[PDB]
């Protein structure tokens, strides 16, 4: 049973940088690929980034490019996400989600979800 | 990975890659058995078990119709042709019965067809065992309103693989683009990979890149025989590994002469792979992909050459066209662009908006200096390894 | 980018009533497609992958159908435990995108 948990960074002032981590446990890190996703309240989910299994593609969404530095770490089975410049619109809930085998690329075994707010 | 930006022409060369080639295929046939369910029938009004039973009974008929339509008188056509040939060989009744008899007492039999192939056969019988043992005993005088919600849940959980296989095979005219988890489970795939004739190094490499192995394969439906489903699925074979190999990414080398453009575009772009015996050349971009420090090419679309890589046919395949063209050569550890053509080209960063606006002239870059390159509001992504 | 349009935005239906949700893709994506279910204040759980299959631990009333570049989810029988929002996502290659979302209410 793969279990995903989050890290804590609740309030971050505008013009600063935010960083959270999703500590994967149970499974092994370098077998299948891992990704992030986010949801601001009152809207639908939008995709942010991903790390293809061993390609290390580390691709990002075209719109939010030049702003994120998604990176993995094989040491203690941890993945971090770091933001460059926080604005007054990026308040959302941030989910860390795994991917799966086979051909249809179905995301399963999601995370608990953490709220991140921007304020003065 | 050591990317060498060639200092005397606008076409770089690289080295340090270790190559893996698709040298063959490994056939694998299955005998997924539904179990006798046509006898059972419930007429008590709508219920829970009735819906699942009707779903299974309709899926069987749909698969029969799909197989009847199937018999017609990501990968190259060689794979599908070989699969069709092996399916035609398997289809005949004598060896169908031979396989059925072989898979009667055990669940592992390395049989052989009329020709010479490895058709290692594995049988799954969870659904048949369930239907034969528990469902028939539980149903009593055609009473489907049984308070065993646990039994209904067990039926729903058990018939899932067969329903998924039927739907997947019906939705793609009998051939699936790739091997889903339902076609072969994890342990079955591991055993099948470990049982085929390859060295321990290749076995470990496949046990690692299970994802690529499952993405390069496919499956074909053979047909319905009575109350069973028979299909075949192939696994790609990586026979030769640990060979040095290189890629040439060439771009036109145009020098402006106040109106006249003098470009230089070699036509030898691709991956060159010197295995034991000769050097092979794959022209299409889809043949090879980059897996970290390795590269995965298929030998079914290779060309043979003997002596090259001097940058100088024999004066080297090189053109001298006068009509320039603008795009981005996304090499694994860099990017080379020759966008003159009265256009705008610049450099992007992962933290800063606009830095080091790109001038023209077949520019130069050391990877990390940029992560995206823009040519007239066009987005190009650098693979950050 | 592969835009997705979802329709209808929100609908209400009684228990034991067939419900259809249609997702449309801008360009052909063959059969690479997933659906999702998200109850309020919880992480989404996978429902259907490959537009026709059925992931484990899911009741057998969630069936999907493909027709070229059009996809459809059809709940066989609505139940009181089925109040959530359903999304559809493509996985053709890098990158992936979601839909706007459809809300289902019961009477
Ligand atoms: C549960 O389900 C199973 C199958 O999953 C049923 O088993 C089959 O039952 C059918 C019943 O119709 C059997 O069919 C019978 O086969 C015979 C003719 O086919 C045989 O041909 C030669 C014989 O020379 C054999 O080599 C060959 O294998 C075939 O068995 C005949 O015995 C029957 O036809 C006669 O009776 C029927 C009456 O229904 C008349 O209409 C015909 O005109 C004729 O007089 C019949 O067709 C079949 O063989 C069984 N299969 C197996 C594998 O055993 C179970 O019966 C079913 N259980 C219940 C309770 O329904
Ligand atoms: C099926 O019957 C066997 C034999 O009694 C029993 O051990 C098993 O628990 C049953 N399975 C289910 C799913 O009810």
């Amino acid at each position: 049973e793969v279990q995903l948990v989050q890290s804590g960074a609740e309030v971050k002032k505008p013009g600063e940088s935010l960083r959270i981590s999703c500590k994967g446990s149970g499974y092994d890190f370098p077998s299948y690929w891992i990704s992030w996703v986010r949801q601001m309240p009152g809207k639908g989910l939008e995709w942010m980034g991903r790390i293809d299994p061993t390609d290390s593609n580390t691709n990002y969404s075209p719109s939010f490019q030049g702003h994120v530095t998604l990176s993995a770490d094989k040491s203690i089975s941890t993945a971090y996400l770091q933001w460059s410049s926080l604005k007054a619109s990026d308040t959302a809930i941030y989910y860390c989600a795994r991917h799966s085998d086979s051909w249809s690329y179905y995301e399963d075994s999601w995370g608990q979800g953490t709220l991140v707010t921007v304020s003065s | 990975l050591k990317e060498s930006y060639l200092e005397e022409s606008c076409s770089t060369i690289t080295e340090g890659y270790l190559s893996v080639l698709r040298t063959g295929w490994y056939t694998n046939v299955f005998t997924l058995e539904v179990g006798d369910v046509e006898n059972l029938t419930c007429t008590d009004g709508p219920s829970l078990i009735k819906t699942e039973l009707d779903l299974t009974k309709s899926a069987l008929r749909e698969l029969k119709t799909v197989s009847a339509d199937q018999l017609a008188r990501v990968a190259t056509a060689a794979a599908v042709t070989a699969g069709i040939a092996i399916a035609k060989t398997i289809r005949l009744e004598s060896e169908v019965n031979a396989i059925k008899g072989a898979l009667k007492t055990t669940n592992e039999a390395v049989s052989t067809l009329g020709n010479g192939v490895r058709v290692l056969a594995t049988a799954v019988r969870e659904l048949k065992e369930f239907v034969s043992k528990n469902l028939t005993s539980a149903i009593n005088k055609n009473k489907c309103d049984i308070a065993d919600l646990k039994m209904a849940v067990s039926f729903s959980q058990f018939n899932r693989r067969f329903l998924n296989v039927v739907r997947q095979f019906s939705d793609n005219a009998g051939i699936t683009p790739a091997i889903s988890l339902d076609l072969m489970t994890d342990a079955e795939l591991a055993r099948a990979v470990s049982y085929m004739p390859t060295s321990a190094g290749q076995i470990k490499l496949m046990l690692e890149n299970r994802a690529m192995v499952r993405r390069k394969g496919f499956g074909i439906l053979i047909g319905v025989y009575g109350s069973s489903v028979i299909y075949m699925v192939q696994l790609p074979i990586f026979g030769v590994i640990d060979t040095p190999c290189w890629i040439i990414k060439a771009a036109p080398s145009c020098s402006e002469k106040d109106g006249n453009y003098a470009c230089l575009l070699r036509e030898d772009q691709g991956w060159y792979c010197k295995n034991a015996g000769s050097t092979v050349y794959y022209p299409n971009e889809k043949d090879c992909e980059t897996r970290g420090d390795h590269v995965f090419c298929d030998t079914a679309a290779g060309i043979n050459v003997a002596e090259q890589s001097r940058e100088c046919n024999y004066p080297c395949k090189v053109s001298t066209g006068r009509h320039p063209i603008s795009m981005v050569a996304l090499s694994p550890l860099g990017a080379l662009v020759a966008c003159y053509k009265g256009v705008s080209c610049s450099i992007g960063s992962n933290r800063v908006g606009i830095i080091k606006q790109l001038p023209k002239g077949c520019s130069y870059i050391t990877n990390q200096d940029a992560d995206t390159v823009t040519i007239d509001n066009t987005v190009y992504q650098l693979s950050k390894v | 980018d592969i835009q997705m349009t979802q329709s209808p935005s929100s609908l209400s239906a009684s228990v034991g009533d067939r419900v259809t949700i249609t997702c449309r893709a801008s360009q052909s994506i063959s059969t690479y497609l997933n659906w999702y279910q998200q109850k309020p204040g919880k992480a989404p759980k996978l429902l259907i992958y490959a537009a026709s299959s059925l992931q484990s631990g899911v009741p057998s009333r969630f069936s999907g159908r493909l027709s070229g570049t059009d996809f459809t989810l059809t709940i066989s029988s609505l139940q009181p435990e089925d109040f959530a929002t359903y999304y559809c996502q493509q996985t053709y290659s890098s990158p992936r995108t979601f839909g706007q979302g459809t809300k289902v209410e019961i009477k």
